[PDB]
């Protein structure tokens, strides 16, 4: 587990986009989450209902992934900062600050 | 002076492909719409496709459709027919044309090229 | 890859984080903390 | 789709002879019709577009009318260089269609 | 590829170029976090042999 | 009274480059100091414009053109020969035209069914002077519109933009000073709106009116005239409106890459760096279509070639079920007198599946054979074979006077008593043979379908596929994946399918997709060169040229569909930089450890 | 052309054939009168917290 | 056909806020660093490398 906090960095955006990919097989109220069904089975006036369905569905589970992406960014630039001030006090000279 | 050259015929099996091309020259080609008909041995003419003078929007014969692609390059003065899946049925003598049209293509003259032999077997 | 999502390459490769690394222990060995603020 | 047949599918006639050639519309293609005229070895040459009119260089012996389904086009006096197959075409909408053509032969 | 999701799509307005821009955004903040970190020497020095 | 005056066959065409013109203000809107990006109809960047030349020094031409979407036309002429446009699509008496022409003091425009002559023109005679429209044409009747105004026409040179929108004819101008000759100048003008006119009419040719001196067609002369016709396009571009709210330059965003990164960032000037300005995508070349072989066909010639026949009264039935039924083999025969089908098509029965098909025979008169059919009444209708008003199959008939007739009459054979069939009875009494496929469709699973129809396979290359119903679109490749016999298909983590076994040949197939990514200019800034690269991100330089349609695009923007510089990068193909083997600081990133700056030219 | 808010002289110079001016976000802030072909400036009314 | 446009710009005006809050407190990063710089970096002598 020594390098845990690099491993869950890699895990957790895995599995953002491993939900976001898997949003597409939902339906959101749609007859079908393919949709090609949707326009095989149904002609345009009753078609755009039903993509309509989808397009809400599948635009906001991409909303959710990039908020969530501006949020888990902001944390690894604040780590990067830390980081950087780190290499510039504790390597490039000898720090007096305690721990 | 106008001139129609049709080339690329030739022997295929059914179930290949085949690129049809045909050279143009004497007119304004980039002005004109441009059609392909067919004509097999022993039978009349059939339409089979039409493109617009600014390679856009493209029609076709229903015995052709989602098989056939036409398309055009306007600074080579060439015009091309992509047939894909060709059949026995496909069989016959392509022509390139100009075809009067006073709805469509807007055209004012009646262009032939010499047609080119696709056989399919 | 089918939905549309891509992944792009970083622009420092992992052999040039390398490099950089070793570039700042050589320094700290040989030169002590001058390196940083300085010749 | 606009189906076009022709009747006769076939005649024969003598030099001076008035050959008439009918060809009909399985809907209203207004004036929209051209009239080839084929020769065996070569492309088809248009005669008449737009059911009347008369294409340039075209013989004044011959003639054509007609609107909505019916028309006809008539030579007044036949040559024996008017020995082909005629066909007609219509262009009101895409897809175009031709007639099944109507070959001349001679008496 | 569908060209009737599509042009529903564009009524929704710039949404999607929204999406676009914020992602671009992490994308070059990512090369921004590692230049800070490792980039702090304008030489490469060498240990002796 | 018309003359002839082609009497001369078509001069060959000659071509003049656009430059930057034709454009125009695309609406009456006020813009100041912005840049406005609109879509609409405009003549392309650098387009070749044909010349023409009606009269040439007396050798007269004057052509009957195409509209298309709207044209662009221009002259530079002090002779006023050229006077108007007729406009319509038949240009005779059969439908209405649009006739402008302009005179010393106003503009006429009308539109009537115009007669219109074979090569018409504006007859001007010298007595004061005398001009007569009869030379355009013959008559005019049925006229539905009207209207007159102010004139619409170193050397002046005039442009005209000509639209037909919506039923309203839109016409635009501009007039402005050349010292030039034989093209058309560079620089940058918008022509300002004209007139619209709420005409209603279709549009499809049109031709220039030529004014001609009488000083029969060999009276008529005129000194040297030409003009420019051009077409317009679907086209974006990026207009640049000044403090005073007029248009002072434009950038056509479909010219080149630095254009549409322009057209992109919304600004005439670019800095240094690299931009995402498009995506290219990789279309599907085959539709492949896949399914096992036929392995049991319907027994329906064990009913149509039976030995006998049932009688009328008693008719017989067979189950067809677990079978393929590829009744096209009935259909096409030409062993039937009729084949008639209700509640389906004879034609779409190969695609059709049914939980049960029952076939029933029997033998009847000729003039029985009317009978057997939905909503019928009669001898046969009646009492022996009845069919619901509702029914669904095909009803298939044929004459059997060759086995079912015999001499002294067949007694065998009777309805609700006996026929006594004879080889001699006419047709109307002779033997028929009749068989009714009924189509049962209830809520169960299918026993009978029609054939699938099979295409060949196509490895290595973007196709559209279907494999036994399952569908998507990909290349399809040789896998080393070992499925299990009785796996058809297979799966990765996130559920999407990236393998298939083909049902004929038992290959297993991977599926990946058809290459896609974003493009990004490369430009040194605008203020040292107009040079750019272009990089095709996560692709292979083979496939560029595909990817991103290049036959579609302009000659500029196909410069950077290959050429000498490819160089293939973790990235993806950088195409337009020279790839060296020295090292730099970085200047514009590309990617894994990969740089491009300008030294000249662009370097990676 | 129909909207709510304050209509003042405009030192706005339109061309002959402009009738109406809009800015960077696409929004009319100026019109022509068509009788007096007088261009006027376009302004909300006044709106604000308390 | 009301409900659909509040739907629409409800939506987008949650976006926009969304966006600032996040904005903001990277603003209030840089905030406190500048305040932190002010302290050491004018106020005093830092002996904190770089
Ligand atoms: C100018 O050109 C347009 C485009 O060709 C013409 O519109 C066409 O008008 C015809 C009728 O005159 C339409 O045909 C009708 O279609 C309906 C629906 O299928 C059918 O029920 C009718 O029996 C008839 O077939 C045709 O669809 C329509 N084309 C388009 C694209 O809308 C227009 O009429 C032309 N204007 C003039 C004055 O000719
Ligand atoms: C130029 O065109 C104008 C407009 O048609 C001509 O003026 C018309 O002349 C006729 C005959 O005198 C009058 O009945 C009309 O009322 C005039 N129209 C207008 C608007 O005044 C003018 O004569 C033409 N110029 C020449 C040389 O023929
Ligand atoms: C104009 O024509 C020339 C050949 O004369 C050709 O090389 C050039 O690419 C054409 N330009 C366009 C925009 O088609
Ligand atoms: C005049 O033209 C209009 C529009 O095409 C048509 O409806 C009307 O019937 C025509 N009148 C006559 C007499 O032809
Ligand atoms: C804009 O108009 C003013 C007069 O109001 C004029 O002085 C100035 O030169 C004009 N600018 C341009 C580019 O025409
Ligand atoms: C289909 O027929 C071909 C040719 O005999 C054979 O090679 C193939 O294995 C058969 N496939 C199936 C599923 O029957
Ligand atoms: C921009 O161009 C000017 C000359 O017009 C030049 O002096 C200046 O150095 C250039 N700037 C850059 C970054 O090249
Ligand atoms: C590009 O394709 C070729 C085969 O045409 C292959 O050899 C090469 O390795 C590929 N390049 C990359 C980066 O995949
Ligand atoms: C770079 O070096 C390689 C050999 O490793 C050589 O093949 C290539 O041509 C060189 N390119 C340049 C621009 O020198
Ligand atoms: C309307 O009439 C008034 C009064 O004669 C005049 O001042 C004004 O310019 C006219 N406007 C238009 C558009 O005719």
């Amino acid at each position: 587990s020594a390098l845990g906090k690099l491993q869950d960095v890699v895990n957790q955006n895995a599995q953002a986009l491993n939900t976001l990919v898997k949003q597409l097989s939902s339906n959101f109220g749609a007859i079908s989450s393919v949709l090609n069904d949707i326009l095989s089975r149904l002609d345009p006036p009753e078609a755009e209902v039903q993509i309509d369905r989808l397009i809400t569905g599948r635009l906001q589970s991409l909303q959710t992934y990039v908020t969530q992406q501006l949020i888990r960014a902001a944390e690894i630039r604040a780590s990067a900062n830390l980081a950087a001030t780190k290499m510039s006090e504790c390597v490039l000279g000898q720090s007096k600050r305690v721990d | 002076e106008v001139q129609l050259v049709e080339s690329g015929g030739g022997v295929v099996q059914p179930g290949g492909s085949l690129r049809l091309s045909c050279a143009a020259s004497g007119f304004t080609f980039n002005s004109y719409g441009m059609h392909w008909v067919r004509q097999a041995p022993g039978k009349g003419l059939e339409w089979v496709a039409f493109i617009r003078y600014d390679g856009g929007n493209k029609y076709y014969a229903d015995s052709v459709k989602g098989r056939f692609t036409i398309s055009r390059d306007n600074s080579k003065n060439t015009l091309y027919l992509q047939m894909k899946s060709l059949r026995a049925e496909d069989t016959a003598v392509y022509y390139c044309a100009n075809l009067k049209d006073s709805r469509y293509s807007g055209s004012y003259y009646d262009y032939w090229g010499q047609g080119t032999l696709v056989t399919v077997s | 890859k089918f939905n549309g999502l891509t992944v792009l390459p970083p622009l420092l490769t992992d052999e040039m984080i390398a490099q950089y690394t070793s570039a700042l222990l050589a320094g700290t060995i040989t030169s002590g903390w001058t390196f940083g603020a300085g010749p | 789709v606009i189906w076009m047949t022709q009747s006769p599918s076939s005649l024969s006639a003598s030099v001076g002879d008035r050959v008439t050639i009918t060809c009909q519309a399985s809907q209203d293609i207004r004036f929209y019709l051209n009239w080839y005229q084929q020769k065996p070895g070569k492309a088809p040459k248009l005669l008449i577009s737009d059911a009347s009119n008369m294409e340039t260089g075209v013989p004044s012996r011959f003639s054509g009318s007609g609107s909505g389904t019916d028309f006809t086009f008539t030579i007044s006096s036949l040559q024996p260089e008017d020995i082909a197959t005629y066909y007609c075409q219509q262009y009101d909408n895409l897809p175009f269609t031709f007639g099944p053509g109507t070959k001349v032969d001679f008496k | 590829d569908s060209t009737e999701c599509s042009n529903l799509l564009l009524q929704y307005g710039s949404f999607c170029t929204q999406l676009n821009r914020a992602l671009t955004g992490i994308a070059v903040e990512q090369d921004k976090n590692t230049q800070e970190v490792f980039a702090q020497v304008k030489q490469i020095y060498k240990t002796p042999p | 009274q018309c003359v002839n005056l082609t009497t001369r066959t078509q001069l060959p065409p000659a071509y003049t480059n656009s430059f930057t013109r034709g454009v125009y203000y695309p609406d009456k809107v006020f813009r100041s100091s912005v840049l406005h990006s609109t879509q609409d109809l405009f003549l392309p960047f650098f387009s070749n414009v044909t010349w023409f030349h009606a009269i040439h020094v007396k050798r007269f031409d004057n052509p009957v053109l195409p509209f298309n979407d709207g044209v662009y036309f221009a002259s530079t002429e002090k002779s006023n020969i050229i006077r108007g446009w007729i406009f319509g699509t038949t240009l005779d008496s059969k439908t209405q035209s649009l006739l402008i022409v302009n005179n010393a003091t106003n503009v006429v425009i009308k539109v009537c069914e115009f007669q219109f002559c074979n090569d018409p023109f504006l007859g001007v005679y010298y007595h004061s002077w005398m001009e007569s429209e009869f030379r355009v044409y013959s008559s005019a009747n049925n006229c539905t519109f009207e209207y007159v105004s102010q004139p619409f026409l170193f050397k002046n040179l005039r442009e005209f933009v000509f639209k037909n929108i919506d039923g309203y004819f839109k016409i635009y101008s501009k007039h402005t000073p050349i010292n030039l000759v034989r093209d058309l100048p560079q620089g940058f003008s918008a022509l300002e709106p004209l007139v619209d006119l709420p005409i209603g009419i279709n549009i499809t040719r049109f031709q220039t009116l030529l004014a001609l001196h009488r000083s029969s067609s060999s009276g008529w002369t005129a000194g040297a005239a030409a003009y420019y016709v051009g077409y317009l396009q679907p086209r974006t571009f990026l207009l640049k409106y000044n403090e005073n709210g007029t248009i002072t330059d434009a950038v056509d965003c479909a010219l080149d890459p630095l254009s549409e990164t322009k057209c992109t960032l919304k600004s005439f000037t670019v800095e240094k760096g690299i931009y995402q300005t498009s995506n290219f995508r990789v279309q599907p070349t085959e539709s492949i279509v896949r399914f096992p072989n036929i392995t049991n066909l319907c027994p329906f010639g064990e009913v149509f070639n039976a030995t006998r026949f049932a009688s009328v009264y008693a008719w017989n039935r067979k189950r067809i079920s677990n079978c393929v039924a590829d009744y096209s083999v009935l259909y096409n025969s030409a062993s039937f007198s009729t084949f008639k089908c209700y509640g389906v098509s004879p034609t779409k029965l190969n695609d059709l599946c049914f939980t049960n098909v029952y076939a029933d025979s029997f033998v009847i008169r000729g003039d029985e054979v009317r009978q057997i059919a939905p909503g019928q009444t009669g001898k046969i209708a009646d009492y022996n074979y009845k069919l619901p008003d509702d029914f669904t199959g095909c009803v298939i008939a044929w004459n059997s006077n060759n086995l079912d007739s015999k001499v002294g009459g067949n007694y065998n054979y009777l309805y609700r008593q006996s026929y006594g069939f004879q080889p001699t009875n006419g047709v109307g009494y002779q033997p028929y043979r009749v068989v009714v496929l009924s189509f049962e469709l209830l809520h169960a699973p299918a026993t009978v379908c029609g054939p699938k129809k099979s295409t060949n396979l196509v490895k290595n290359k973007c196709v559209n596929f279907n494999f036994n119903g399952l569908t998507g679109t990909g290349v399809l490749t040789e896998s080393n994946k070992k499925f299990l016999p009785f796996q058809q298909f297979g799966r990765d983590i996130a559920d999407t399918t990236d393998a298939v076994r083909d049902p004929q040949t038992l290959e297993i197939l991977d599926i990946t997709p058809c290459s896609f990514g974003g493009v990004s200019v490369i430009t040194p800034g605008t203020n040292t060169s107009n040079q750019v690269a272009v990089l095709y991100q996560d692709v292979n330089c083979t496939e560029v040229p595909v990817a991103i349609h290049a036959d579609q695009l302009t000659p500029t923007w196909r410069v950077y569909s290959t050429g000498s510089n490819v160089f293939q990068t973790r990235a993806g193909c950088l195409i337009g930089a020279e790839h060296v083997n020295n090292s730099y600081e970085c200047d514009i990133p590309i990617g894994a450890g990969i740089c491009a700056s300008y030294q000249q030219s662009i370097i990676a």
